[PDB]
């Protein structure tokens, strides 16, 4: 079963040479095993067997295919691979279900043993050698003339060869979609069964005309198909419902793993929670430890189980319809979105759980989901969806027309599906007339975590607290904090904190710092707030 | 013709840059463009033995409904041996009255590329939803967007133009990449004729070389204008001082004492304060200083040229070109073009382009950009609005709040 295709040129990484590892001794039952079998290899079509020339020994042990008990040879090129050049991305990524279209019939030919049908680069075969020591001394060596299991470039090249070989059939048949993954060949179409079946054989024969033997319709695979955790049908895909085990003794690694499989699901079944399981891990001593299980912990597991019951029915992509992407805020920083063309006929759905930094706001976050979704889409449909976002046009308009950073959102449309993302506050663009004016100021001795922070108003109000164990910014912000506290619904606040300026400025509504978060609360609670910044020491005070 | 031997700078290796996902619209376009290109023998499909890769995409040109193929050889260029044989930057077009740009990418295909280097020009046309593996190619000729291309074509270029350079030594012409800048002091009348004239002169040989004007005699830099009100409040004075105190980095002559004194006490911001005659004098001096650009600013070509941009809101945007902070060589403003009524990325992009364009003119050299935007957002859409055969270097940042309020105070 040798194919007549021009081998592709394979060079070993420059400045390096073929392996030199030693063959480790084997039982006598494994020797006579690899022996009586390798003799077939050359008998097949690949002239494999050499002598003292090309001393590139490669390990060749033997392990039985437990379920047959009959030694089928095997090798290890770990070294060779190391010494072989690099090829190009073999599968930059797998096709996601929501991007396939529906078909009348799909088949997959298990072109399994195809690697061995393709001719290896002759000038390279050389760098492939065996060593099957009988039993005693005598200090039985083969090579390769065809792509072998384990070699770095076997798949890469194979795919390509396949690619070339299919090009014609693909053209004479632009109504039949083929898909190559690993050693399988997915084929779909909207032909009437009988027609499909014949093209399939037509093709099956076409491959064989190249030396690629394939299975007859009597021994093939049939839908539904197992994908990325998706159960596939030619008309629909479904989420292979997976249920969590009922455990007597819960271990650390157990939770670690349970919580993982749990998170995966959350994308499909938004409603899943794990905050209370994420808590059984705090302080964990060893991976094999057995943690109790809070009641709040079981109420979650049990409540999650209810959810992961009824599976998920989904439909494929119709190029004819426009793409709709709708989002919702599960909570602070947690978003759920779902793409579809026919309402409720969900194509794809998801959840993003963004963290937090020295400054972020729901609006900005919203923005980040949109960009992700967009990209995701381009990748799957080559198009970007029309968005349905829970923000009011006025809200957006007034925000981005003020943010310091460049930002945009593709064609989108408001959807009053509370809770709506909104601006929790806005600093006044100028001093509020008829308002107290606090001149907050804070200082702390860098090395000795200790300082003071206070204020003084135009109404002659004053205050200063000493702070044991702190830094510069904590105090600054604190000063500000204070001002806000004992101040009233309308306050003007001068401060010289360079860092603080930006922070508050950018209307952040969530931070890492509990202190900053303090400030936010206050800021929200106020009627109107003007915040002003003035240069450092000497002058304004 | 033949082909001169090219190499990578020693030690370096071919770029292995990942292709970003493209929209369908673009994908089909490219596929169409590349098959045709293959037929002509300008490019060839390649195998996996080739591990290299560069990004490509398509952008429609201004006033054109035709998709143009664009590649990002930035990395490759970074790695190809500098040629030293370079291009001489004039200084005239800087001063000229009007300039026009010609796209001479086609000329580059005529000439072939060294066979041992072709491998490095590998690129990949992606498939939607990773349904099929990529369609990989590599150039056979001199590709567009490569630094070597104008270089290896330089000679041929000279003679091509000589008959015009000799017939009109009163007009300037600069070549940079697939671009060609030509400036004349002649009115847009006798000008267009001479450009469309020169245009033909080229079409002659065979290399299709097709608002669209420029005016370098209207941009160089602007002053920082200080407010000037009738009555000044505490806040007003404060802000004012903040700016100056910062400006004192560009002008050390700037004083801010007299003003700062008035600001002594714990007065309400809305409080109105009468200006000290001493203070009024001080301010007068600062106003005077700021009137013109700081002294001692020389363009050193030994060092890179930098470009910062501050979003100022209201479609407004500000920039400064410099090789050393606070010693800008030029600074300017840019008001969005009627179309980006709701698109920040569109604007930014446009901006970026003018600025680079200008650099070329002034110093014939692209600047590295400090863009106030997320890497994510930028890479998702910059391609959707780009329109230039070249691609400047860039990095994303956080606009320091001071610098903006500052240049915001630019001659309006
Ligand atoms: C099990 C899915 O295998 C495949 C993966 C990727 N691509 C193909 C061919 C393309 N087929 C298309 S557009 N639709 C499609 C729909 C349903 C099913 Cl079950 C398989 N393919 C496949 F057949």
């Amino acid at each position: 079963p040798i194919s007549p295709i021009e081998t592709v040129p394979v060079k070993l990484k420059p400045g390096m040479d073929g392996p030199k590892v030693k063959q480790w001794p084997l039982t006598e039952e494994k020797i006579k095993a690899l022996v009586e079998i390798c003799t077939e290899m050359e008998k097949e079509g690949k002239i494999s067997k050499i002598g003292p020339e090309n001393p590139y020994n490669t390990p060749v042990f033997a392990i039985k295919k437990k379920d047959s008990t009959k030694w089928r040879k095997l090798v290890d090129f770990r070294e060779l691979n190391k010494r072989t050049q690099d090829f190009w991305e073999v599968q930059l990524g797998i096709p996601h279900p929501a991007g396939l279209k529906k078909k009348k019939s799909v088949t997959v030919l298990d072109v399994g043993d195809a690697y061995f049908s393709v001719p290896l680069d002759e000038d390279f075969r050389k760098y492939t050698a065996f060593t099957i020591p009988s039993i005693n001394n005598e200090t039985i060596r083969y090579q390769y003339n065809v792509l072998p299991q384990g070699w770095k470039g076997s798949p890469a090249i194979f795919q390509s060869s396949m690619t070339k070989i299919l090009e014609p059939f693909r053209k004479q048949n632009p109504d039949i979609v083929i898909y190559q993954y690993m050693d399988d060949l997915y084929v779909g179409s909207d032909l009437e069964i009988g027609q499909h079946r014949t093209k399939i054989e037509e093709l099956r024969q076409h491959l064989l005309r190249w030396g690629l033997t394939t299975p007859d319709k009597k021994h093939q695979k049939e839908p539904p198909f197992l994908w990325m955790g998706y159960e596939l049908h030619p008309d629909k895909w479904t989420v292979q419902p997976i249920v969590l085990p009922e455990k007597d003794s819960w271990t650390v690694n157990d939770i670690q793993k349970l919580v993982g499989k749990l998170n995966w699901a959350s994308q499909i079944y938004p409603g899943i929670k794990v905050r209370q399981l994420c808590k059984l891990l705090r302080g964990t001593k060893a991976l094999t430890e057995v943690i109790p299980l809070t009641e709040e912990a079981e109420l979650e597991l049990a409540e999650n189980r209810e959810i992961l019951k009824e599976p998920v029915h989904g439909v494929y992509y119709d190029p004819s319809k426009d793409l709709i992407a709708e989002i919702q805020k599960q909570g602070q920083g947690q978003w759920t979105y779902q793409i579809y063309q026919e309402p409720f006929k969900n194509l794809k759905t998801g959840k993003y759980a963004r963290m937090r930094g020295a400054h972020t706001n729901d609006v900005k976050q919203l923005t980040e989901a949109v960009q992700k979704i967009t990209t995701e889409s381009i990748v799957i449909w080559g198009k970007t969806p029309k968005f349905k976002l829970p923000i009011q046009k006025e809200t957006w308009e007034t925000w981005w027309t003020e943010y310091w950073q460049a930002t945009w959102i593709p064609e989108w449309e408001f959807v009053n599906t509370p809770p709506l993302v909104k601006l929790w506050y806005q600093l006044e663009k100028e001093p509020i007339v008829g308002a107290e004016t606090f001149y907050v100021d804070g200082a702390a001795n860098r090395e000795t975590k200790l300082g003071k922070a206070g204020y003084v108003t135009n109404r002659g109000r004053q205050k200063v607290v000493t702070l044991t164990d702190t830094t510069n910014q904590k105090t600054e912000l604190q000063a500000i904090y204070l001002a806000l506290q004992d101040s009233g619904l309308e306050v003007n606040i001068v401060t010289d904190s360079q860092y603080a300026l930006g922070i508050i400025q950018a209307q952040p509504d969530q931070s890492e710092s509990e202190l900053v978060n303090q400030i936010i609360e206050q800021l929200i609670k106020k009627e109107k707030v003007y915040l002003a910044w003035v240069p450092a020491h000497k002058g304004i005070g | 013709i033949e082909t001169v031997p090219v190499k990578l700078k020693p030690g370096m290796d071919g770029p292995k840059v990942k292709q970003w996902p493209l929209t369908e619209e673009k994908i089909k376009a490219l596929v169409e463009i590349c098959t045709e290109m293959e037929k002509e023998g300008k490019i060839s499909k390649i195998g996996p033995e080739n591990p290299y890769n560069t990004p490509v995409f398509a952008i429609k040109k201004k006033d054109s409904t035709k998709w143009r193929k664009l590649v990002d050889f930035r990395e490759l260029n970074k790695r190809t041996q500098d040629f030293w044989l370079g291009i001489p930057h004039p200084a005239g077009l800087k001063k000229k009255k009007s300039v026009t740009v010609l796209d001479v990418g086609d000329a580059y295909f005529s000439v072939p590329l060294d066979e041992d280097f072709r491998k490095y020009t590998a690129f990949t046309i992606p498939s939607i939803n990773n349904e099929t593996p990529g369609i990989r190619y590599q150039y056979n000729v001199l590709p567009q967007g490569w630094k070597g291309s104008p270089a290896i074509f330089q000679s041929s270029m000279t003679k091509i133009l000589e008959p015009f350079r000799k017939q009109n030594p009163d007009i300037v012409i600069y070549q940079y990449m697939d671009d060609l800048y030509v400036g004349s002091d002649l009115e847009i009348g006798q000008h267009r004729t001479k450009i469309e004239e020169l245009r033909q002169h080229l079409l002659r040989w065979g290399l299709t070389t097709p608002g669209y004007e420029l005016h370098p005699d209207k941009w160089t830099v602007q002053p920082i204008v200080l407010p000037e009100k009738d009555s000044w409040t505490v806040n007003d004075i404060q802000k004012l001082v903040g700016k100056l105190n910062w400006a004192s980095q560009i002008y050390p002559g700037i004083k801010v004492r007299q003003l700062c004194k008035l600001l002594r006490g714990t007065k309400a911001l809305t409080e109105v304060i009468p200006l000290t005659e001493e203070a009024e004098l001080e301010l007068a001096e600062n106003r005077e200083i700021l009137k013109e650009p700081v002294h001692g600013v020389y363009y050193d070509p030994s060092k890179d040229l930098i470009a910062e941009i501050q979003k100022q809101g209201q479609g407004q945007w500000t920039y400064q070109i410099y090789q050393e902070p606070f010693k800008n060589l030029k600074t300017g403003k840019y008001a969005r073009m009627r179309g980006a009524h709701t698109n920040d990325v569109k604007q930014l992009t446009e901006a970026v382009q003018k600025i680079t364009t200008e650099s070329i003119v002034i110093w014939g050299k692209t600047p590295k950009f400090k863009l106030p935007i997320q890497k994510e957002t930028w890479e998702t859409w910059w391609t959707e609005y780009w329109q230039a055969t070249w691609i400047p270097e860039w990095e994303f940042v956080n606009t320091p709040p001071l610098v903006k309020l500052w240049y915001q105070l630019e001659k309006e």
